[PDB]
């Protein structure tokens, strides 16, 4: 049961080894991404967007896991510098047609009967 | 069938009274505002709840400590159990311990005070099946209800 | 009066834009292949005086035809964008019109006016070659009752 | 036939009534309210009520293979006209 | 056929198949764990994950099997399985007319090394079995979406995924671009429970458990 | 059994290098092109004259919905509930309701022919005939809207191509 | 609330919100962000048009089928403005033309229809009304636009005592009127800006800032009666929008003083042209006027919405007016202009 | 029709009209049923 397949990753280690370029080639894009899509957010907010969806699963322990999304990650930096998604397709990270969703007990209390 | 009578006369939106004292319809706002500032200003035994009939036991626990939280502990229900003795405190006093499924081998059983046939259709269901085949001796004083 | 002329000038207008527009049919599904059998000597479009145009800056009537999924919507847009004015869609089939056949499926957009203003909606799955061509009637007499020199004189 | 709502309105055979303010009635406002003016209820109550003395009777309702499911209604309540369920027009034994 | 009706059965091809099954079955014991032929003369090679590469280039040029053709291979999310996936080749062979079917187990994590060595027409037939259920492949020369769209989240024939997904279309006249958003239906699918209670056909009841 | 469809032999005697160096010299099978297409051009047309004339269909054509009722001229639908049971794309809603007089028909039959895909299974469905689908395919629109089909809709449609539909299924019920 | 105006849904296309617009003249500017923030959450619009329904055809993907219906209406017709109103929980005006026309006024348009709508409405029986002014409408100032605002808010004001007042100071958006008007002086040579544009002071206000202010004003119970007015966080002097938008687009920036008089011959000069005129009278006296810094009148973050800066939604619009040369120019490249503090 | 004429219904429309699309004579769908869940009717006069 424990003993288990390493897919590419041995140990947490070279997982976040395998996290840290691949966040180098996620931090060196932005300036031409932003360029040659002709976009009008900044860099910098980029940047730190970039830095968001590195966060959230931040929590895992498996390696097999952490490394998967790795590949997963990889998977949109070549789709993006060549040009293959479209300027839809990376504003749809930058969540902005919703209005912003409810935090406060209260607030969902009032839109609706619904947690 | 019931679920018809839960279309019927649906409570619906924050109802309260109007500049006469007539029940309208308004938003939330207006609604916990009033209850808000009349529960704050008063305190201690004159705030108190009534429970209902069917009333979850989550509320029921939501509000206990709320009216807690405004030092209440008048917390009553429709249904009267005699406070006199044990009461609320021992769990038996108000509690089918021998459990429903295991009244069939039961033999004697004295009914006090009701109606299965209408308060427990179910739990008179129950008896009525170990009645034909447990051959129990069934009991009940009161009016000679069927 | 200033009326009766402009209105004489708007039906000249309206006579050319009702009998000389060329529609681009955005290929998309079986929708399409019905599209090209309307082409066929059995209908003939050209007939009313229509062409089939690629290169959507000289069409006037652009054709979606089949299912329209989120992976062909952004492009589908923009070829409707650049398309000059004036520029009218027609919904061919079911699953452009709503959805149709795929309209629960995660990756197509239930109906094609979700990305478009829809101007006739073609019912079929697929509409035969005759009814799109009964379609394009709509859209010429739909065409035939426009106002713009008349609003513009109001205007 | 068909009646007429306090807002015009011709109800239909269900019964739909959008009421006074009922902001979703502007949607035929500059068009017509489809409904269909031929009523099946009051279509079929006038109509003759059939007249066959035996207990049972089919149903198929006219051209058997193009008709509805042939049944096999009991006619031996006189309080009522016994009539089948899918055709609806009504049978009733004379003096049974 | 006495009796038109059934589908004639042919056990010609049956047991000369189960035949082959034994004979592929004694060259590899530890590969192939089970062999089944079923009624309609169809071979099944259940393999372990290890042997992608091995049985099927046996398959490929062996003298006695010539199974070179690639029909296809595809994954059965299976939840209640420990091993929710099930990547199933299927092979043809023109000099012997047959057609071979090999499964191999898979859990989300573990990976199963590229078949593009052995069959080079599964290049393109790992790209959608990523898409559509996430089953990783390993050592193969480019994992890319074909099917869902650019930047899609999630593998949507894994069978806990929704039918109609999580992301819907439409072009904002705010920002000139189509955008996502949470789906909301015109209607909610009136999904239909039309498994009969009764029991059907007793032949492959299960057995008391 | 097969054949072969480019094994060429090319005689390469004096006399048939000379064909093929007239071939190519003189443009003698383009020539063929040339004159295959001017046999076209002399020949008519088979463009039909819509809507002057239109295409040839056959009785069992499917089309528009249409609801249809019985010669007394109750509804023919019973909602038994078969034809959105058997819809490949659940374009059938409907809900059945009691009637006043006990025959309780449905008070919902909407269909929304831009999910409809006209496979004509809610006719096989129908136990009663009461919906089929008639022979109209002009019920084209402008507004969404008008393509979703509701009872009053299917019922006034069937009142209109009562004429039609009734000869149809009636000269195609035996293959049914 | 009526039974089948109870809010639904999570805010979705298909969502239901009670709330039944009837936005008038909403194929223009403003009009169509308005309308795509309506339809966010499922806001069925009435939307009466009087223009040819094609110009009226890019409002249909904004709504479900059914949410955006579009009715026929005149303006100097009476019933033409009861038969949409009737049925609306709320009333939105938006009707302005920027320009003299033959068959309609400033006033008729600024004093005559708004008044008309106002005093339906409240006979209909509607809840609400929004209708806009202009945050400059002073009743005696030298623009035939302004005064015939303001004459006409306080005509709305008496027939609609709860009539909520939108008061935006000057909008900039893709089609604006006033970032693309600055932008076509290209063709013309220099900028005629009247003595150096150095005496005039404007607060600009992006359009999803003010067109989601209009229905958080429609959700908030307590904006009757209220005269919000709308300011972007920055004021700029008229020669500061200038040369930073001149350079934002990367044009030649060519400043050219000119006397007022003549700013005023050449204004006449253009509205002789029969069809839409690209300057007025109106508009020359308008871009040199300097908007007031009332605080007094409850502002856009009364409601909870921040005011962006014009700096930083500027390159969506000043893109188009680019040539070749600087289209894919960022905005790091120009710097933000020389904000007047208050 | 001429020589076989259509069997003569009381409901077929006497008189056949073209499509209405785009014109005052539309058609404009709308449910059919009826509402279901009705609210809870506020009495009146009293107050305590
Ligand atoms: N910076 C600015 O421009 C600011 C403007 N405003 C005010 O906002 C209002 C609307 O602005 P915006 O949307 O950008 O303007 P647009 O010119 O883009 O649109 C104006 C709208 O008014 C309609 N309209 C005008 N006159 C009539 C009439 N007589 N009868 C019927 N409809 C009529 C137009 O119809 P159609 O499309 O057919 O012409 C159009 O829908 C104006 O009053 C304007 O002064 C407020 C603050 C700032
Ligand atoms: S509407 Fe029918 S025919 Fe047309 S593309 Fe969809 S499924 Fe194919
Ligand atoms: S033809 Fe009938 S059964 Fe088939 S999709 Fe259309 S309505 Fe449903
Ligand atoms: S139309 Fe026919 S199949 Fe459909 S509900 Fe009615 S009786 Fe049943
Ligand atoms: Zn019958």
């Amino acid at each position: 049961g424990t003993s288990v397949k390493p897919i590419f990753s041995r140990d947490m280690n070279e997982a976040k080894r395998r996290v840290r370029e691949l966040y180098r080639a996620w931090y060196r894009e932005v300036p031409n991404t932003v360029h040659l899509f002709q976009l009008d957010i900044s860099v910098k907010q980029g940047r730190d967007k970039v830095r968001e969806m590195f966060m959230k699963n931040a929590h895992v322990t498996d390696p097999r896991v952490v490394d998967l999304l790795v590949i997963k990650g990889k998977m949109e930096l070549e789709e993006t510098i060549n040009v293959w998604k479209q300027r839809t397709h990376i504003m749809r990270f930058f969540h902005e047609t919703e209005a912003p969703r409810p935090t406060d007990f209260l607030s969902k209390f009032y839109v609706g009967h619904d947690p | 069938f019931a679920y018809d009578g839960l279309k019927r006369q649906r409570l619906t939106q924050p109802m309260i009274r109007n500049e006469k004292g007539l029940l309208t319809y308004t938003t939330w706002e207006d609604a916990l505002s009033r209850v808000a500032g009349m529960l704050q200003s008063f305190q201690g035994n004159d705030v108190a709840a009534i429970a209902g009939g069917l009333v979850d036991a989550e509320a029921l626990v939501a509000l206990k400590d709320l009216l807690n939280r405004v030092d209440s502990d008048s917390l009553c229900t429709e249904e009267v159990f005699p406070t006199a003795g044990a009461g609320t405190d021992l769990r038996s006093n108000y509690l089918l311990n021998t459990t429903i499924a295991g009244v069939e081998e039961a033999d004697v059983i004295l009914l006090v005070g009701t109606n299965p046939r209408f308060e427990a259709p179910l739990f008179n269901a129950r008896i009525r099946k170990s009645w034909l085949h447990n051959d129990l001796k069934v009991a009940l004083i009161g009016s000679p209800v069927d | 009066r200033g009326e009766y002329v402009v209105a004489k000038l708007d039906d000249l207008v309206n006579w050319a834009r009702r009998s000389s527009l060329w529609p681009m049919t955005f290929g998309l599904a079986c929708c399409a292949v019905e599209m090209m059998h309307m082409a066929a000597p059995r209908y003939d479009m050209d007939r009313f005086g229509v062409v089939f145009r690629a290169s959507p800056r000289q069409s006037d009537v652009m054709i979606v035809a089949g299912t329209l999924t989120n992976k062909m919507a952004p492009a589908l847009r923009k070829v409707y964008d650049q398309m000059p004015e004036p520029r009218y869609v027609v919904s061919m089939g079911s699953c452009a019109n709503g959805g149709g056949y795929y309209h629960y499926s995660y990756s197509v957009v239930r109906g094609c006016d979700r990305i478009v203003p829809v101007d006739i909606y073609v019912p079929g799955c697929p509409p035969t070659a005759e009814a799109l061509l009964y379609g394009i009637l709509q859209l010429q007499r739909k065409i035939k009752r426009e106002k713009r020199l008349r609003i513009w004189y109001r205007r | 036939g068909v009646r007429t709502s306090p807002t015009g309105e011709k109800v239909t055979h269900t019964g739909q009534a959008y009421d006074d303010g009922d902001y979703r009635r502007v949607r035929f406002s500059d068009r017509q309210k489809e409904v269909n003016e031929n009523f099946a209820i009051d279509l079929i109550a006038e109509q003759p009520v059939s007249e066959v003395g035996s207990r049972v009777i089919s149903c198929d309702g006219g051209g058997g293979a193009l008709g509805h499911p042939r049944v096999y209604i009991n006619l031996d309540k006189e309080t009522k006209t016994g009539t089948c369920g899918y055709c609806g027009l009504q049978f009733r034994q004379p003096h049974h | 056929d006495t009796r038109p009706t059934i589908r004639p059965r042919n056990d010609v091809v049956h047991k000369q198949l189960s035949a082959f099954g034994q004979y592929v079955a004694e060259i590899l014991p530890k590969y192939v764990q089970q062999v089944q032929v079923s009624c309609f003369n169809e071979l099944e090679i259940f393999i372990h994950p290890d042997g992608v590469i091995p049985v099927l280039t046996f398959l490929r040029d062996h003298t006695n099997a010539q199974f070179k053709s690639l029909a296809d291979l595809t994954a059965v999310d299976v939840p209640t399985r420990q091993n929710r996936f099930e990547i199933v080749y299927n092979l043809l062979s023109l000099r012997f007319n047959s057609q071979i079917r090999v499964k191999t187990y898979t859990d989300e994590l573990t990976p199963i090394e590229s078949s593009v060595t052995v069959y080079k027409a599964a290049n393109w037939y790992e790209r959608e079995i990523w898409d559509m259920f996430g089953v990783f492949f390993a050592n193969h020369p480019d994992l890319r979406r074909i099917l869902t769209g650019y930047g899609f989240e999630g593998h949507p024939f894994r069978k806990d995924f929704p039918l109609s997904g999580y992301v819907e279309l439409r072009y904002d006249d705010e920002v000139k671009r189509v955008v996502a958003e949470p789906v909301e239906l015109a209607q909610e699918f009136r999904k239909f429970d039309l498994n009969s209670p009764w029991e059907a056909f007793p032949a492959y009841r299960q057995p008391p458990e | 059994t097969y054949k072969f469809v480019n094994m060429r032999e090319p005689s390469m005697d004096m006399k048939s290098v000379t064909d093929r160096a007239a071939q190519t010299l003189l443009w003698t099978e383009l020539v063929r092109g040339l004159g295959m297409t001017l046999s076209y051009l002399f020949r008519e047309p088979a463009t039909i004259n819509y809507p002057f004339e239109k295409g040839p269909l056959s009785p069992r054509f499917r089309g528009e919905h249409a609801l249809r009722r019985y010669p007394s001229g109750e509804e023919r639908c019973i909602a038994c509930k078969l034809c959105e049971a058997v819809c490949p794309a659940q374009a059938i809603t409907i809900e059945a309701e009691p009637r006043a007089d006990g025959s309780r028909r449905t008070t919902r039959y909407d269909i929304d022919m831009t999910k409809c895909i006209y496979c004509g299974f809610c006719q096989e469905a129908c136990p009663v005939d009461a919906i089929v689908e008639g022979p109209n395919f002009e019920f084209s629109t402008e507004t969404h809207e008008e393509l979703l089909y509701n009872k009053e809709k299917l019922l006034n449609n069937g009142d209109k191509w009562e004429a039609e539909i009734a000869a149809n299924i009636q000269a195609d019920y035996l293959y049914r | 609330l009526h039974h089948a105006l109870i809010p639904h849904g999570k805010g979705g296309r298909s969502s239901v919100s009670g709330i039944v617009a009837t936005v008038f003249g909403a194929t223009g500017f403003l009009g169509r962000y308005v309308v795509n923030h309506l339809g966010r959450m499922g806001s069925q619009v009435i939307v009466p048009y009087r223009c040819e329904p094609y110009d009226t055809m890019h409002l249909r993907p904004m709504g479900d089928l059914g949410q955006i219906i579009f009715m026929e209406w005149n303006g100097k017709d009476k019933d033409s403005i009861r038969k949409v109103v009737e049925h609306s929980n709320v009333v939105i005006n938006l009707v302005g033309r920027e320009w003299e026309t033959k068959n309609f006024d400033f006033e008729d348009v600024f004093v005559k229809i708004p008044h008309a709508i106002a005093q339906v409405s409240k006979e209909a029986g509607v809840e609400k009304l929004i209708h806009i002014s202009h945050l400059n409408a002073d009743i005696k100032s030298p623009s035939r636009y302004l005064r015939s605002k303001a004459v006409g808010e306080k005509e709305v004001r008496a027939a609609f005592p709860e009539a909520t007042i939108i008061k935006p100071s000057d909008i900039f958006g893709r089609e604006d009127r006033f970032l693309n008007y600055f932008a076509s002086m290209r063709w013309f040579g220099g900028v005629p800006l009247i003595s150096l544009g150095k005496e005039t002071v404007k607060q600009p206000v992006y359009i999803v800032d003010v067109s989601k202010g209009i229905i958080n004003a429609i959700k908030d119970p307590d904006a009757k009666g209220k005269t919000f007015a709308f300011v972007g966080p920055n004021r700029y002097l008229l020669f500061d929008l200038v040369q930073y938008i001149f350079a934002v687009a990367y044009r030649p920036f060519l400043p050219y003083p000119l006397p007022h008089f003549a700013y005023r011959w050449v204004g006449r000069l253009f509205e002789v042209s029969p069809f839409e005129p690209w300057t007025t009278r109106d508009k020359v006296e308008r871009v040199h006027m300097s908007d007031m810094t009332l605080p007094h009148l409850p502002g856009l973050e009364d409601l909870g919405i921040q005011a962006t800066p014009l700096e930083l939604k500027a390159i969506e619009v000043l893109r188009r007016h680019r040539t070749y040369r600087w289209l894919t120019s960022e905005m790091e490249d120009v710097k933000p202009a020389k904000t007047v503090n208050i | 029709p001429t020589t076989k004429p259509p069997t003569a219904r009381k409901y077929i429309w006497t008189n056949h009209k073209f499509n209405v699309s785009g014109t005052p004579q539309q058609y404009v769908p709308y449910s059919t049923t009826r509402k279901k869940i009705q609210e809870w009717v506020p009495p009146s006069t009293p107050y305590k």
